[PDB]
């Protein structure tokens, strides 16, 4: 505080959006993951950046690239391992923030929880051919599963997997695109995450109590950027956990090597954030009914706002509900297990079990737990 | 048309223009109220309801209620909400309007006889029934400075705002509009209360233009059986004689200079009825010189400036106000009143001619008549009538009564203002207009 | 969800599991009212605009001292919990209105 | 759809508004076929054959 | 049991009937003791070139002046002394001059009409006294917001068309104005064939006919000038005046566009269309819960403070649009919705609408036949437009044959992808442009 | 539609209702796009008549 700070005509107006806007005084430590994402969005950035320094795309040089990055370059082996483990930090903290929403009743913020969808697939379209660069055995075959899995559409599914491919198969020209396409897209992201914030300065945050915290907001500047400091520290502690203690922890063994068309792997499976998707994909026989239960599954985001039944918002007072909202992420852990493991007759039985429960709970049980309790609250 | 090929349809026996035009019927309930419907066979269906609720019933605490519940229309009721009232009547084509008076407030509707019934239901819900729920009543709280800021607009409605503040003390007194301090101060409660005093049967009357009388009658026999209250600032009403006077730098100057004439009914108000149009009550000739007019042309001598002067004849049911209205420019405000005034001492001295009266009387009749040739204006008339009095008039009647005014009436009714206690109220830049003293 | 008073119960009368859920709730464990935990829309935020100034003032310091239990996850002492029996709606003659009313508007723009 | 619920205003809403959706849709068929030259269609045409 | 449809045709049918000289002599009979007789003749500013452009507003303030019967104001007085009410008025395209009396009275009435009409005075002097009354008449009217509008929506409307003149005419045509102008102007354009002398009350037809024949036996319509002329049409064009002047607190904005006339049978189609959006001026009690969409939500939001639904009717065009009173910060923020309003009726217009509608205009109908006042106006007015007379009962069997289907195909034939004529006046800064204003005429492509 | 000039017919029938002014931009640009190419090409190969590939190309392919 000096003068009237006359002035105001620029772009300090639109930082009052960090500094003065109302907050919520209960807001959990479960908030912090939306400047935590922040935080990793920008973090992938600046590892990502200068990996593009000494990764070349072409298949003759693209895994001796790596290991020259690890090698050769002073301080390089870290940078791989923050890049690598980051991604892990980034759909640890996305995970927590999708479940924020459906336990808080966040997604009556339609606008902003829309949005927050494509958010989440283009994350997961971001990582899947970051994966690929590499070129380790792993990324050759784990991007040739996925990819051949859009050859069950009809009428385009052969003409669009080649054009997605660039020939006949992944490829040196499947590699370059990759690369370009990866390095693109992050920047999409910080586009559509200022867009992800416009929609909800509108309405502000949402207290984990779900009733209108508009009589006890409080400014953002003292109280949770210092907050969110201490969850941005806990963020760095955990990843750089894993990057100097175990790297390779959640990385698979077989990436280490060189990519061999002639040759696969032992076990052939997607990293730990996509194992879910896998084993629901894994549990229908059919081809075209696989791929369409592999998005529906991430695409069911968008229908659970049309899905509210209760007469409160979040599930702070709604004990049914929270029973099946700990089963939904039980569950969802099951389906991680299920999808690192081969395809043999204990996971056949576990796996269509798990995946027919996580669509009835969302779609059926929830829905029906809400309408039960409002009988119960005479409303 | 063509509905059928022939259907003579309605060429019935009276038919109004055809000879027989059909009579007004007159009832009266034991309760008290008073029933009268004229069978017109119009296309045209006019129903109203008038009730002795007048802006002078208010006292001084609930002063602006009558404002409020003239407003009060289309809101929600018990039988019918307001999102009802006001879609229910427009889809019809019907308009519902609510004409105030500072002794009557009429509830009138005016619509097609085909869908007469549905109108009556929604006036009877209107009037009788209000939920006056709080939040809407709070909602319309600003409409009342709107509608007195627009209708303060015209300079000519301050000054007779101000003329009855100026002369009386008790009911009459009472402005027709919110005073400006009440606006937002006026509650539910209150409303409640003006309506369960005022509106209750035996100071009401049910009038209806185009509608059968057991129709009407049937739809009449739900009210009340109370009277009005007490009031400190409006009660019964007694003329005390004042002057108020506003600058507000205006242009042109408005005055009202008034006395204290006599209550409508009584033989005295016909007297001062054609004494108003000797001295000139209005033009007919459209920008006319105004010839015959005593008040224009006595002030067209002297003053070569525009102005107007005309006689006000404001009559009530206890007492009255009779003088002149005169609008002048502040340089020579002075001598357009003082100009005027000296006409009407000379109708007093007994310089009258009897022709001069018998164009008065004509014009008198002829100002009546078509005062009731409208569907509308027959409705007020007989409505007010069936209020004031227990028995309607025939226009033939009222004539024979005008033409039964003498000559030394209208003399001693301009002695009776020259004489009286003087009400005068002014607006506009008064540099130069006179005071009651220097009359 | 727990053991139900009874001994275990699957389903005991209506009056008994309304109670046991009121409890398990915990609403009232924050001094909350059921209405004043109620999902404001549309209709409802008007609804609330209707209430009465003693009963809205009300409202507001119960959801205002509810936010600073919940800030420092705490909770009220037993005494000072809702009674069940003593839970009353003090919003639901106006949702009923507001539910007349819009329930009136949609249908006649229906007809 | 091109509505909000069923009643008789809403069915004279959705009915005076078909025409223009139904040609509404040529242009995602005529507009889809000419932009990927959709054969199966563009056989039947006489100019283009 | 006497239902609307029977009640129609209980209403007396109008008398006409035709003099020698082709002067059209109409009543319609009645009960009340009152009654008004008038004459209406086919005169105003679209008759007139620039050179006498305004006479007829210099005529009929001296027409009360003085007759040579009776010089001076001894016809006032006689007017005034018997009790009735002289009025006069003069538009674009007609002029008119009723007496309302008793019915007893008729027979005077008639005979001060035909003197009025046929000997007007105009002396030397008054018409210098009177030049100063229309000078200082002009200096009033600057201050009407709705007045000035709507000439300034006729001056681009109509531009370079006769229609463009206002009645009252330039100030510079009021100071050079001379008596030579004046009585040929009479002369030309008063004159029998082109002439309707209505009545309406208790009064016999037969003797406003014998009354008629004679006091107007006099009259002419003989070859005088090209055998009464007639008229020539007018083109519309699509343009854009503003008067921007801050200082009026008010923005008052008329956009209209070109009409179908007096005989085109869509006139009846579009005055349902005009009830539909209806009008508002901020004194309604309704507020919110206004049928028509417009009306409600001007209330809602508060956009304006004024606004009404027009269709002025012309010899072969006219307008038709809305002139709407508004904050000078509303003025995009209701014209534009004012205009989405003309699209839902051109595109899709429910059935219900309609029949609002259709009853609003039964309503204006029967409504304004009150008293005799406007019986003799609609059937003076209606003999010089629409040749005969139309009865009540014939106008609700065209009303009757309006569904949504007319509606929709009448109102997209005028509005649609019309090009309109925008008159403002005042703090019209946020008025849109006028690309904005003509792409708002269509929907989906703008 | 009721005019003698062709632009009037050429609007009231297509480009008074903007659905069908769609329709005529996408089946144009179909009968555009076909007819240019041919117009378009047929010229550039008369400036190169005895010059690309498909001018000599008959005096190869033995029997074709
Ligand atoms: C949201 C943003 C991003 C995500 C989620 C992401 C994710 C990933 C993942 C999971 C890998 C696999 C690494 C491994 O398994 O060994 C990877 C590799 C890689 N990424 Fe990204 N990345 C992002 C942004 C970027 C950006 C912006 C760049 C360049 C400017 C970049 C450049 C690279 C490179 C060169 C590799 C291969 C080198 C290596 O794997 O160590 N990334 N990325
Ligand atoms: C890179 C990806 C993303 C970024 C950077 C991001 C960023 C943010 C931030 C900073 C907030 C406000 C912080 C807070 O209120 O806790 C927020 C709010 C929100 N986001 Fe995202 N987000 C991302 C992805 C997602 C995803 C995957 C979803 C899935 C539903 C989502 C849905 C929401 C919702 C519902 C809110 C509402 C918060 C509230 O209730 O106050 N966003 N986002």
């Amino acid at each position: 505080m000096t003068n009237i700070r006359k002035s105001h005509p620029l772009m300090k107006i639109v930082n009052n959006a960090f500094i003065d806007l109302p907050a919520p005084s209960n807001i959990s430590s479960w908030w912090n993951f939306g400047s935590l994402l922040g935080i990793c969005l920008i973090l992938q950035i600046l590892t990502g950046l200068f990996l593009a320094m000494h990764y070349t795309s072409d298949t003759t040089t693209a895994f001796s690239s790596v290991t020259h990055i690890c090698r050769d370059v002073n301080y390089g082996w870290i940078i791989r391992y923050m890049h690598a483990n980051g991604a892990s930090m980034f759909f640890i903290c996305l995970y927590m923030h999708v479940g924020r929403g459906l336990y808080y009743g966040s997604y009556t913020f339609l606008e902003t929880w829309n949005i927050g969808v494509i958010l989440l697939l283009t994350v997961m379209a971001t990582a899947f051919m970051g994966y690929v660069l590499p070129w380790g055995q792993m990324s050759f075959w784990g991007a040739t599963v996925i990819t051949n899995l859009l050859s069950a559409i009809p009428y385009i599914g052969t003409n669009l997997v080649e054009w997605i491919w660039g020939g006949f198969s992944v490829d040196k020209a499947t590699l370059t695109r990759f690369f370009a396409f990866h390095f693109i897209l992050p920047f999409i992201i910080m586009a559509i995450a200022m867009v992800h914030l416009l929609f909800l300065h509108e309405t502000g945050s949402n207290n984990p109590t779900g009733i209108s915290s508009d009589v006890d907001k409080i400014p953002f500047h003292p109280y949770y950027t210092i907050k969110d400091i201490l969850g941005a520290l806990l963020l760095i502690l955990a990843l750089m956990l894993l990057v100097l203690f175990a790297p390779d922890l959640l990385g698979d063994p077989d990436n280490y090597t060189p990519a061999n068309p002639l040759n696969t792997p032992p076990h052939i499976k997607p990293e730990w954030y996509f194992l879910f998707a896998y084993a629901i994909l894994r549990s229908i026989p059919n081809k075209l009914g696989g791929v369409l239960a592999l998005a529906f599954s991430i695409l069911i985001l968008a229908l659970i706002p049309l899905l509210h039944t209760s007469k409160q918002r979040s599930m702070m007072f709604r004990p049914l509900s929270q029973c099946l909202f700990w089963a939904l992420v039980a569950d969802l852990l099951t389906l991680t297990w299920i999808g690192g493991q081969p395809v043999e007759h204990p996971y056949i039985t576990i796996g269509q079990l798990a995946s027919v429960l996580y669509f009835l709970l969302i779609l059926v049980l929830m829905p029906t737990a809400g309408t039960i309790e409002n009988k119960l609250l005479k409303w | 048309s063509l509905k059928v090929a022939p259907k003579v349809k309605a060429t019935e026996a009276p038919a109004g223009v055809p000879p027989h035009p059909q009579d007004l019927e007159f009832t009266r309930l034991p309760n008290g109220l008073v029933i009268a419907s004229l069978e017109n066979y119009a296309p045209a269906s006019r129903i109203g309801l008038f009730i002795k609720a007048g802006s002078r019933y208010e006292n001084s605490n609930n002063l602006g209620t009558s404002h409020l519940l003239r407003l009060a229309s289309s809101l929600t009721t018990k039988g019918a909400s307001s999102f009802k009232i006001t879609r229910g009547i427009e889809a019809v084509g019907g308009k519902l309007s609510v004409t105030s008076t500072r002794e009557n407030m009429a509830y009138t509707v005016e619509c097609l006889r085909d869908d007469v019934d549905i109108l009556m239901e929604f006036l009877l819900n209107v009037t009788t029934a209000p939920e006056f729920r709080r939040w809407e009543v709070a909602a319309l709280q600003p409409q009342l400075r709107i509608d007195k800021a627009v209708a303060l607009q015209n300079p000519q409605a301050h000054v007779i705002e101000n003329l009855h503040a100026a002369a009386y003390r008790n009911a009459l007194a009472n402005s027709l509009y919110c005073p400006d301090y009440r606006i937002g101060k006026v509650t539910p409660v209150e409303l409640h209360d003006y309506v369960q005093n005022h509106f209750t049967s035996a100071r009401m009357a049910l009038i209806g233009l185009g509608v059968s009388h057991p129709v009407l009658k049937q739809v009449a026999e739900q009210f009340l059986n109370i009277r009005g209250g007490l009031g400190l600032s409006g009660a019964k009403a007694k003329y005390h004689g004042g002057e108020i006077r506003e600058q507000n730098g205006d242009s042109l100057v408005h005055a009202a200079l008034v006395a204290e004439s006599a209550a409508i009914g009584s033989a005295e108000a016909n007297a001062f009825s054609v004494l108003q149009h000797v001295l000139g009550a209005g033009p007919h000739v459209k920008r006319g010189s105004n010839a015959t007019s005593s008040l224009y042309q006595a002030v067209a001598k002297g003053v070569h400036e525009p102005f107007d002067v005309s006689a006000f004849n404001a009559s009530y049911s206890d007492s009255g106000l009779f003088g002149f209205y005169t609008i002048s420019q502040a340089a020579s405000a002075g001598d357009v009143i003082k100009a005027a005034y000296n006409q009407v001492k000379t109708i007093a001295q007994g310089n009258l001619s009897n022709p001069d009266v018998q164009a008065a009387k004509n014009k008198l009749k002829a100002g009546y008549l078509m005062s009731v040739e409208s569907s509308e204006g027959f409705l007020d008339e007989v409505g007010s009538q069936a209020l004031a009095a227990g028995s309607y008039t025939p226009p033939s009647t009222v004539l024979q009564q005008i033409d039964a005014v003498a000559d030394a009436d209208v003399i001693n009714a301009a002695k009776k203002f020259v004489s009286g206690r003087k009400s005068m109220a002014a607006s506009g830049n008064l540099g130069h207009t006179p005071f009651i003293d220097e009359l | 969800m727990a053991g139900r008073p009874a001994v275990s119960a699957s389903s005991r009368w209506l009056e008994g599991i309304r109670k046991w859920y009121y409890n398990a709730a915990g609403f009232n464990k924050l001094g909350l009212m059921r209405d004043d935990t109620i999902h404001e829309n549309d209709d409802v935020k008007e609804a609330i605009r209707r209430l009465p100034e003693n009963l809205y003032d009300d409202r507001v310091f119960r959801i205002k001292r509810a936010l600073d239990l919940s800030m420092r996850q705490q909770i009220l002492p037993k005494e000072q919990w809702t009674k069940y029996e003593e839970d009353k709606s003090y919003l639901e003659p106006y949702l009923k209105e507001v539910i007349r009313e819009r329930k009136e508007r949609e249908e006649w723009a229906k007809k | 759809m091109l509505t909000r619920f069923l009643g008789p205003r809403y069915r004279q809403l959705a009915r005076n508004w078909v025409p223009t959706a139904s040609l509404w849709g040529a242009v995602g068929a005529v507009g889809l076929v000419w932009a990927t030259d959709w054969r199966l269609i563009l056989d039947w045409v006489p100019y283009i054959n | 049991t006497a239902t609307y449809a029977q009640a129609l045709q209980s209403v007396p049918e109008t008398q006409v009937s035709q003099l020698d000289n082709g002067l059209r002599v109409a009543s319609e009979q009645s009960s009340q003791p009152t009654c008004t007789v008038g004459v209406w003749i086919d005169a105003g500013s679209r008759y007139e070139s620039e050179k006498n452009n305004g006479a007829g507003y210099f005529v009929e303030h001296l027409a009360f002046k003085g007759t040579k019967n009776r010089p001076g104001n001894a016809l006032e007085k006689e007017v005034e002394s018997m009790g009735a009410h002289l009025n006069a008025y003069s538009t674009r395209e007609h002029t008119a001059y009723y007496i309302k009396a008793l019915s007893k009275d008729l027979p005077k009435a008639v005979e001060l009409l035909a003197d009025i009409v046929q000997n007007c005075s105009l002396e030397d002097s008054q018409i210098e006294k009177e030049r100063d009354v229309i000078l200082q008449e002009l200096q009033e009217n600057d201050t009407s917001m709705r007045d000035v509008v709507f000439n300034y929506l006729h001056a681009t409307a109509f531009q370079g068309t006769p229609l463009a003149q206002s009645v009252e005419g330039p100030s510079e045509n009021v100071r050079k104005l001379s008596r030579a102008d004046l009585t040929e102007y009479l002369s030309r354009h008063y004159k029998a064939p082109r002439m309707v002398l209505a009545a309406a009350g208790g009064l016999e037809h037969r003797q406003l006919l014998d009354l008629a024949q004679k006091h107007f036996s006099g009259l002419s319509g003989t070859y005088d000038e090209d055998a009464v002329p007639t008229l020539s049409p007018c083109r519309f064009t699509g343009s854009q005046i503003c008067h921007r002047e801050d200082g009026l607190p008010l923005a008052h904005v008329a956009i209209a566009v070109e009409g179908p006339g007096w005989a085109h049978p869509d006139n009846v189609a579009l005055q349902v269309a005009n009830a539909i959006i209806g009008h508002y001026d901020c004194t309604y009690g309704g507020g919110a819960h206004l049928s028509s969409p417009l009306a409600s939500i001007a209330a809602t939001n508060k956009l304006c403070q004024s606004f009404q639904t027009f269709n002025i009717c012309y010899a072969d065009t006219g307008l038709l649009g809305a002139h709407f009173v508004c904050d000078h910060m509303s003025i995009d923020d209701m014209m534009f919705v004012l205009q989405g309003q003309w699209m839902r009726l051109c595109t899709s217009a429910t059935e219900s609408e309609v029949l609002r509608g259709k009853n609003l205009l039964r309503n204006a109908l029967v409504s304004h036949l009150d008293g005799t006042t406007p019986v003799c106006e609609d059937i003076g007015r209606s003999l010089l437009t629409y040749g005969r007379r139309i009865p009540l009962a014939e106008w609700e069997s065209r009303i009757a044959e309006v569904d949504a289907r007319v509606v929709r195909e009448v109102c997209s034939k005028y509005f649609y992808d019309q090009c309109p004529a925008v008159a403002g006046f005042g703090p019209i800064e946020q008025l849109p442009d006028y690309n904005r204003i003509r792409s708002g005429m269509f929907w989906l492509r703008f | 539609m009721v005019a003698p000039t062709l632009t009037a017919r050429l609007y009231s029938l297509l480009f008074r209702r903007t659905s069908t002014f769609a329709l005529t931009i996408v089946v144009g640009a179909l009968f555009f796009e076909r007819a240019f190419d041919q117009g378009a090409d047929a010229i550039y190969e008369h400036i190169n008549e005895g010059k690309l590939w498909k001018h000599i190309k008959h005096k190869y392919e033995n029997k074709e």
